[PDB]
Parts: structure tokens; C-alpha cells; sequence
């Protein structure tokens, strides 16, 4: 430690007990635990029958009543 | 086309009209659109197997006349070639050259 190796070291020493919010810590980054992986397709998820996103009002028996007078 | 393709078309057309009319509606209440939350009652993919060369997809529709394969006109029920043939002599009524 000579006087003219300059550090920046009151800057380095200074602001030292930083928050999870201000700099994030070492109590943050082992959250997301491990890195995973399921082979259970769906059709493997108990899906031996499917349906589409949406549509799912009036749902009965009625065949091909849709033309509207041919 | 050979006698045998034009053979393979009468035999699917005959029975497109004897099994899948009858069996189209079995696809579609029981497996497509009428399927939604009635379940998809698991007959109709067993039983299509004997159906198979009767699908009305299965069918390309080629010249009721000279069989060529390809080419068709649905308009008329004939062909590029022999159409053409007709229209030259007057046999499609109405029908002559195009000017715009």
C-alpha cells in the first residue's frame, strides 16, 4: 500500500449494506431452484378427449339445422 | 387413362355414394363437429377401416369421356383437350372465342 497505486476504495468501502431492492443481495438468485423438465405430454394429462379455446355456449344434439332456408 | 384407371374411378364413386353418405354423418356428430362436449364415443375410428378407398376425397373427378387424369373442368364435365374439340364444332351451346 503505497500512497500513488490509487483505489477508489472510500468509494468501494461506502453504501455498504445494500437492499434486495437497491442492488438485489445474495439472498436473491437461488429462487428458481433447479431446471425442469415433465414428459408427461399433454394427451399424457388424462386428455383422452379435446376441445377448442372458446365456443362452449349452447351445446346439445341438434344435426345440421344451420341453413337458413336452402 | 388406362381401362383400369377409369375402372378404379366407377368403383370409388359407387361406393362413396353407398357407404359415405350413410357414414359421413358418423364423422360428423361423433367425431368432428357436433363432438364438442358430447363426447368423441370412440366407434368411428375403429370402424372406418373397411370404408377407406370410399372417402369422397379419394376421388379426382377426370374426364367423363377420354379419362385423361388431369386438366378437368368441372364446369362442363369434360376436359382441356377434348373440350376444345366440342366447342370447335358447336356442341356446347353458346360457347365461342373470347374478345375484350
Amino acid at each position: 500500500m503505497k500512497k500513488d497505486i490509487h483505489p477508489k476504495y472510500e468509494e468501494i468501502t461506502a453504501s455498504c449494506s445494500c437492499g434486495n431492492v437497491m442492488k438485489i443481495r445474495s439472498t436473491v438468485g437461488h429462487d428458481l431452484n433447479l431446471d425442469v423438465c415433465s414428459k408427461c405430454h399433454p394427451f399424457f394429462t388424462g386428455k383422452q378427449r379435446d376441445v377448442a379455446t372458446g365456443g362452449r355456449v349452447d351445446r346439445f344434439n341438434k344435426r345440421f339445422n344451420i341453413p337458413g332456408s336452402k | 387413362a388406362k381401362q383400369s384407371m377409369k375402372a378404379r374411378e366407377v368403383k370409388r364413386v359407387a361406393l362413396a355414394d353407398k357407404y359415405f353418405a350413410k357414414r359421413a354423418e358418423l364423422k360428423a356428430i361423433i367425431s368432428d363437429v357436433n363432438a364438442s362436449d358430447e363426447d368423441r364415443w370412440n366407434a368411428v375410428l375403429k370402424l372406418q377401416t373397411l370404408p377407406r378407398d370410399s372417402s369422397p376425397s379419394r376421388q379426382r373427378n377426370r374426364c367423363r369421356q377420354t379419362g385423361r387424369p388431369h386438366g378437368f373442368l368441372r364446369k362442363f364435365g369434360l376436359s382441356r383437350i377434348k373440350v376444345r374439340e366440342a366447342a370447335m364444332r358447336g356442341e356446347i351451346p353458346g360457347l365461342k372465342k373470347a374478345s375484350w
